[PDB]
C-alpha cells in the first residue's frame, strides 16, 4: 500500500530523470 | 506511518514537476527533429 | 506560599540597606541572588497581581544595584529580564514610579556601546507621549540626537544635565564613545590632520593622553606630527558562464 | 425592480461560484498544482457581492452530504422566504469546502460581524491543519490571510502569533511557497502592529522569502522589511527596498498600500539627504494624503526650522496615525545633513566658513564636525583639509574604462539570461 | 488582485478642492521666493559704480 | 505576561546551574512562538550541553535540537535530538518529534545501505541512539498493526530481523508473505539483498505449519539453489505428497533454466 506507492514513485522519478538526460543528449545531437 | 505520506507527497510533487519538464523537453525535441526531418 | 512572605521580608531588609548611603555591595548582591532563586519557585515570568509587582520590584532593585556595582554585563541581563516584565501583555501592573527612570537608563546604555539601532527600536517600544515629556528619557534621546547631528560639544555640555545621579556610569563611557567615533570619522574624513588640532578637538585635554590614544589605534602620529590591473580571471569565468547559459539546452 | 436586478446579480455570482468550484475540482485532476489561483484571483470580485441569498444557495448547493461543519454557519445563515445541486452524494473535496467556507468568512467579515467571524474562521483553519495536499496549500494562504484580518478588527492580532508561527513552520517543512510567503507577511504585520521591530528583524534574518512568491506578497514583504530597516537606521537599503516594493505593487488598485509606502519612502529619502521627486505629490489618489508630507519636504529643502516645527505641530496626529513620527524627528535633526549634501553636490571646493554661513551653523568648527560626520557615511564623497579649510570633493574619474560598467552589465546579463531560462522552462506543453 | 485592505485605504477626505487641478507637471524649484531681476542687478552694482 | 526573549537568554549566562535549568524549561515551553532570539544565542546552549557536569544537559540538547529544527540544520538537529536522550518522547504527536523521526529514518536508511554494500570490515559504526529510536519506531508500527509499513521500512533499512518479526507477528502470514514476495521480485534491484530477502522468505515458508512449497521452489529458482529444491523433492517423495512433487517439478521445468534442471535431476538420481 503505502510503501508500494512510495517505491513506485521513486522508480517513476528515476525513470523520468533517465528520460530527461536522454532528451538533453538527443537535443544536442539534433542541434548538430 | 505519516512519514510514509510525507515522503509520498514530496515525491509526487517532484514527479509532477519533472513530468511537466519532460513533456516540455519532448515538445522541443519534437520540433527540432521535425525541422531536421524537413 | 509563605516563601513569598519570607522573600518580602528579606527584600524589605535589602531595600532598607539599599536606601542607606552605602549599601554593602556583596551583601546586597548575594541577597538578590538568593532572592531571584526563590523568585524562580515564585513563578518567574509566565498570576497574582502582587506577585508580579514584587517580581518587578526585585528586578528594578537588581538593575539599579547592577549599575551601582559599576558592572556592565550583569546590567544587561537585569534590564533584559525587567523588559520581559515591563510593558507587554501586562496591562495589570500599576504604573511604576521607576518605569521611565530605568527606561531612560536602558536607552542611555544602548547609546553607550554604539547600539543606535537597538536604541531606536526600544524608543519605538515605549509610548510616544513620554519621549518629549518625561525628562528621564528626554535626556538620552537628546544626546542621541546631538550625536546624530555631530554636535559633540553639545553632548559634552549636556553631560551635566542628567535627570538623576544614576546616569553618570555610562555617561562617562558615552563621553569616551563619542570621542572614539570622532576619531574614526576624522580618519575617514581628513587627509592628514596635524597633532595639535586632533588634541584640541578630540577633547584629549592632556596631550600625553592624546598620544596614548593614538598608540591605542593603528592611526599613528607620522613623521611631521601629521596623522589598476586587468583581472582577466573572474570575468573570464563570467564570460564562460554566459557561454554555458547559452548552450546546455534549457 | 431592485429585487429583480438583485436576483440576477445573485444568480450570476452563484454561477461564478459554480465555475470556481469546478476549477478547483479540475485542479486536483492531472495531479498538478495551480488552477486554484484562477478561482482565488476573482476572490475580491466575488467577495464584493456576497448576498445572503447567494451564500445560502451555494451552501445548500454544494453540500449534499450534510455534516456538522456546515451546521455551524447555518445558525448565522439567513435563507429567503419565498425565493440547486449542480449532483449525487459524492464526497466534497477538501479544497471546495475550504473555498466555500472562505467566502462565508469574507461575507461575515464584510458585514462588521466579527465574533462569530472569529468562530467560523477558527473552524475553517482547524481542519486544514490536518491535510497534507499541495492543492490545499494555495487556498490555505488566503485562509490564513483573512483569518488574521478577522482577528485584526477584533483587536486580537497578538493572540494569533503562535498559530501563524506554527503554520509558517509547517509550510517550511512541506516546502510550501504561497502559504509560506503569506504567513511570513502576516507574522511581520503582527510584529509591527505591536512595535516589536527587534523581533521582526530577527525573524527576517533567519527566514528566507520564497522567490516564487506572488507579486502582491512580494510587495508586502518588501514594504515590511523596508520599514524594519528604516526604523533600524539602515536608510539606504530601506529606500532601495521601498522603491522595489513600489515597482511590484498593483498599478490600478492598492491605494492605501501605495499611500503608506510613498509616505515611508518620502521620509526615508529625506533622512538620506535626497529630495523626493515632486511628481508623486501630484497624483490625485496620492495628493491629499501626501499633502502633510509635502509641506514637510519643502521645509527640509529650505532648512526652515520654524516651518518644520509648525508642520510637526499641525500634523503630528496624521504623522502618528501612519507611524512616521519618530522618523520625522530624526529628519528634523538630519535637515542639516541634507543641506550639506546639497552644498557638496553643488560646490567642488569650499571653505568651512562658507559652509557655516550658508547653513546658519553659527560656527566654523561645528560645520567642520558636521561635514566630517556626513562624509564618514556615504552621504558625501570629499576630503576635508583642516590645514586650510577646503572641503575638496573627490575627483570624478571617467566611469567608462573603469570595469564598473562591466560589473553593471554583468548583473544585467545574469538577470536577462535568468529571465530567458525561466521563460523557456515555464512553457508547459499540454498532454492532449 | 489584492486590494491590500490590511493597510487602511486612506480616504482623500471628501475629495476636497485641490490647489489648482492643473495639468502642470512642475519641479521642486517653482516654490521658492524671488524679487524680480533688475532690482538685484542695480542693487549689486551701484556698490561698485552703477 | 512575557514581552520578549532576552530575559531567558540572559538567564542562560548565569552561573547557578539551577537557573540555567529553569531557563531551559522556559525555552522548551515557548520555542515554537519565537525561536529567532535563541538562534544567535545557540552557542550558550551548546556550551551548556557540552558541560558533563550539567545534570540537565539532555534538556539543553533538546532545546538546541528544536532550535536547529527551526533553522533547518537537520543533520545537527538530528545529532542534538539523539543527544537529547530519553527526553525525546517518541510517542508525542508534535510536529518537531515527527519530522525528526522522519530525518532519523532517512539517516538510518542511508547509513544502512552504505554499510550493506560495503564488506563487513568497512562498516561504519551506526550510532546506537539512532538505531534505538528506529527500533522504537518499528515497535510502534508493529503495535499500530500497520504491518506492511513496517515491512517496507525494514526492507529500506536492510534489517531482515525486523522483516522476519513483522512477517511472523502479522495476523495474515500467507498474505504478508505474498505481499513481500511481490515487493522483493518487482521492486528490489540490489541482487545480493534481494537474495537475502528471498532466503528469509524461504525459511519462513518452510517453517510455516503447511509449507508453501510452490513459492519455496520459485524463490529457490530465483536464488539458484538446486540442492535445496532436490532435497525438498526428496522429502516430498518420502512424505507421500506426490501431487506437490509433480506440480513442483512442472513449475521447475516451466521456470528454471536448463542448468538448474540438470543439477536437480542429477541430485535426484544420486
Amino acid at each position: 500500500d503505502l510503501y508500494s506507492r512510495y517505491k513506485k514513485l521513486q522508480q517513476e522519478l528515476e525513470f523520468l530523470e533517465v528520460q530527461e538526460e536522454y532528451i538533453k543528449d538527443e537535443q544536442k545531437n539534433l542541434k548538430k | 506511518r505519516q512519514y510514509y505520506l510525507s515522503k509520498i507527497e514530496e515525491l509526487q510533487l517532484i514527479v509532477n514537476d519533472k513530468s511537466q519538464n519532460l513533456r516540455r523537453l519532448q515538445a522541443q525535441r519534437n520540433e527540432l527533429n521535425a525541422k531536421v526531418r524537413l | 506560599g509563605a516563601v513569598l512572605q519570607a522573600a518580602t521580608g528579606m527584600y524589605e531588609q535589602l531595600k532598607g540597606e539599599w536606601n542607606r548611603k552605602s549599601p554593602n555591595l556583596s551583601k546586597c548582591g548575594e541577597e538578590l541572588g538568593r532572592l531571584k532563586l526563590v523568585l524562580l519557585e515564585l513563578n518567574f515570568l509566565p498570576l497574582t497581581k502582587q506577585q508580579l509587582i514584587l517580581a518587578r520590584d526585585i528586578l528594578e532593585i537588581g538593575a539599579q544595584w547592577s549599575i551601582l556595582r559599576k558592572d556592565i554585563p550583569s546590567f544587561e541581563r537585569y534590564m533584559a529580564q525587567l523588559k520581559c516584565y515591563y510593558f507587554d501583555y501586562k496591562e495589570q501592573l500599576p504604573e511604576s514610579a521607576y518605569m521611565h527612570q530605568l527606561l531612560g537608563l536602558n536607552l542611555l546604555f544602548l547609546l553607550s556601546q554604539n547600539r543606535v539601532a537597538e536604541f531606536h527600536t526600544e524608543l519605538e517600544r515605549l509610548p510616544a507621549k513620554d519621549i518629549q515629556t518625561n525628562v528621564y528619557i528626554k535626556h538620552p534621546v537628546s544626546l542621541e540626537q546631538y550625536l546624530m547631528e555631530g554636535s559633540y560639544n553639545k553632548v559634552f555640555l549636556a553631560k551635566g544635565n542628567i535627570p538623576a545621579e544614576s546616569y553618570t556610569f555610562f555617561i562617562d563611557i558615552l563621553l569616551d564613545t563619542i570621542r572614539d567615533e570622532i576619531a574614526g570619522c576624522i580618519e575617514k574624513a581628513y587627509e592628514k590632520i596635524l597633532f595639535t588640532e586632533a588634541t584640541r578637538i578630540l577633547f584629549f585635554n592632556t596631550p600625553k593622553k592624546m598620544t596614548d590614544y593614538a598608540k591605542k589605534r593603528g592611526w599613528v602620529l607620522g613623521p611631521n606630527n601629521y596623522y589598476t590591473t586587468i583581472p582577466s580571471t573572474e570575468l573570464a569565468k563570467q564570460v564562460i558562464e554566459y557561454a554555458r547559459q547559452l548552450e546546455m539546452i534549457v | 425592480a431592485a429585487e429583480h436586478s438583485q436576483r440576477e446579480l445573485d444568480t450570476v455570482t452563484l454561477e461564478d461560484i459554480k465555475e470556481h468550484v469546478k476549477q478547483l475540482e479540475k485542479a486536483v485532476s492531472g495531479k498538478e498544482p495551480r488552477f486554484v489561483l484562477r478561482a482565488l484571483r476573482m476572490l475580491p470580485s466575488t467577495s464584493r457581492r456576497l448576498n445572503h441569498y447567494v451564500l445560502y444557495k451555494a451552501v445548500q448547493g454544494f453540500f449534499t452530504s450534510n455534516n456538522a461543519t456546515r451546521d455551524f454557519l447555518l445558525p448565522f445563515l439567513e435563507e429567503p422566504m419565498d425565493t440547486f445541486r449542480p449532483a449525487a452524494s459524492t464526497p466534497l473535496l477538501p479544497e471546495v469546502e475550504a473555498y466555500l467556507q472562505l467566502l462565508v468568512v469574507i461575507f461575515m467579515m464584510n458585514s462588521k460581524r466579527y465574533k462569530e467571524a472569529q468562530k467560523i474562521s477558527d473552524d475553517l483553519m482547524q481542519k486544514i491543519s490536518t491535510q497534507n495536499r499541495r492543492a490545499l496549500d494555495l487556498v490555505a494562504a488566503k485562509c490564513y490571510y483573512y483569518h488574521a484580518r478577522v482577528y485584526e478588527f477584533l483587536d486580537k492580532l497578538d493572540v494569533v502569533r503562535s498559530f501563524l508561527h506554527a503554520r509558517l513552520r509547517t509550510a517550511t517543512l512541506r516546502h510550501d511557497a504561497d502559504g509560506q510567503a503569506t504567513l511570513l507577511n502576516l507574522l511581520l504585520r503582527n510584529y509591527l502592529h505591536y512595535s516589536l521591530y527587534d523581533q521582526a528583524e530577527k525573524l527576517v534574518s533567519k527566514s528566507v522569502f520564497p522567490e516564487q512568491a506572488n507579486n502582491n506578497e512580494w510587495a508586502r514583504y518588501l514594504y515590511y522589511t523596508g520599514r524594519i530597516k528604516a526604523i533600524q537606521l539602515e536608510y539606504s537599503e530601506a529606500r532601495r527596498t521601498m522603491t522595489n516594493a513600489l515597482r511590484k505593487a498593483p498599478q490600478h488598485t492598492a491605494v492605501g498600500f501605495k499611500q503608506t509606502v510613498h509616505k515611508l519612502l518620502i521620509v526615508v529619502e529625506l533622512l538620506l539627504g535626497e529630495i523626493p521627486d515632486r511628481l508623486q505629490f501630484r497624483q490625485p489618489s496620492l495628493k491629499r494624503s501626501l499633502m502633510p508630507y509635502f509641506l514637510l519636504t519643502q521645509a527640509v529643502r529650505t532648512g526652515n526650522l520654524a516651518k518644520f516645527n509648525q508642520v510637526l505641530d499641525q500634523f503630528g496626529e496624521k504623522f502618528q496615525a501612519d507611524g512616521t513620527y519618530t522618523l520625522i524627528i530624526r529628519l528634523r535633526h538630519n535637515v542639516i545633513k541634507t543641506g550639506v549634501r546639497m552644498i557638496s553636490l553643488s560646490y567642488s571646493r569650499i571653505s568651512l566658513a562658507d559652509i557655516a554661513q550658508k547653513l546658519q551653523l553659527d560656527s566654523p568648527e561645528d560645520a567642520e564636525f558636521i561635514v566630517a560626520k556626513a562624509i564618514r557615511d556615504g552621504v558625501i564623497e570629499a576630503s576635508i583639509n583642516h590645514e586650510k579649510g577646503y572641503v575638496q570633493s573627490k575627483e570624478m574619474i571617467d566611469i567608462y574604462s573603469t570595469r564598473e560598467p562591466q560589473l553593471a552589465f554583468h548583473q544585467r546579463i545574469s538577470f536577462c539570461l535568468d529571465i530567458h531560462n525561466m521563460s523557456v522552462k515555464a512553457m508547459r506543453f499540454p498532454p492532449k | 488582485d489584492d486590494e491590500f485592505e490590511e493597510f487602511p485605504a486612506e480616504d482623500w477626505a471628501g475629495l476636497d478642492e485641490d490647489e489648482d487641478a492643473h495639468v502642470w507637471e512642475d519641479n521642486w524649484d517653482d516654490d521658492n521666493v524671488e524679487d524680480d531681476f533688475s532690482n538685484q542687478l542695480r542693487a549689486e552694482l551701484e556698490k561698485h559704480g552703477y | 505576561m512575557i514581552t520578549s526573549a532576552a530575559g531567558i537568554i540572559s538567564l542562560l549566562d548565569e552561573d547557578e546551574p539551577q537557573l540555567k535549568e529553569f531557563a531551559l524549561h522556559k525555552l522548551n515551553a515557548v520555542v515554537n512562538d519565537f525561536w529567532a532570539e535563541i538562534s544567535e544565542s545557540v552557542d550558550k546552549i551548546e556550551v551548556l550541553y557540552e558541560d558533563e557536569g550539567f545534570r540537565s544537559r539532555q534538556f539543553a540538547a533538546l532545546v538546541a535540537s528544536k532550535v536547529f529544527y527551526h533553522l533547518g540544520a537537520f543533520e545537527e538537529s538530528l545529532n542534538y535530538a539523539l543527544g537529547a536522550g530519553d527526553l525525546f518522547n517518541v510517542n508525542d504527536n508534535s510536529e518537531y518529534v515527527e519530522t525528526i523521526i522522519a530525518k532519523c529514518i532517512d539517516h538510518y536508511t542511508k547509513q544502512c545501505v552504505e554499510n550493506a554494500d560495503l564488506p563487513e570490515g568497512e562498516k561504519k559504526p551506526i550510532d546506537q541512539r539512532l538505531e534505538g529510536i528506529v527500533n522504537k519506531m518499528f515497535q510502534r508500527c508493529l503495535d499500530d498493526h500497520k504491518y506492511k509499513q513496517a515491512i517496507g521500512i525494514a526492507l529500506e533499512t536492510r534489517r531482515l530481523d525486523v522483516f522476519e518479526k513483522t512477517i511472523l507477528e502479522s495476523n495474515d502470514v500467507p498474505g504478508m508473505l505474498a505481499y513481500s514476495l511481490k515487493l522483493c521480485m518487482s521492486l528490489m534491484q540490489n541482487k545480493q539483498f534481494r537474495n537475502k530477502v528471498l532466503r528469509v522468505l524461504v525459511k519462513i515458508y518452510m517453517n510455516l505449519e503447511k509449507p508453501d512449497f510452490i513459492n519455496v521452489c520459485q524463490c529457490l529458482i530465483f536464488l539458484d539453489d538446486p540442492q535445496a529444491v532436490s532435497d525438498i523433492l526428496e522429502k516430498l517423495v518420502k512424505e507421500d505428497n506426490l501431487l506437490m512433487a509433480y506440480q513442483i517439478c512442472f513449475d521447475l521445468y516451466e521456470s528454471a533454466s536448463q542448468q538448474f534442471l540438470s543439477s536437480v535431476i542429477q541430485n535426484l538420481r544420486t
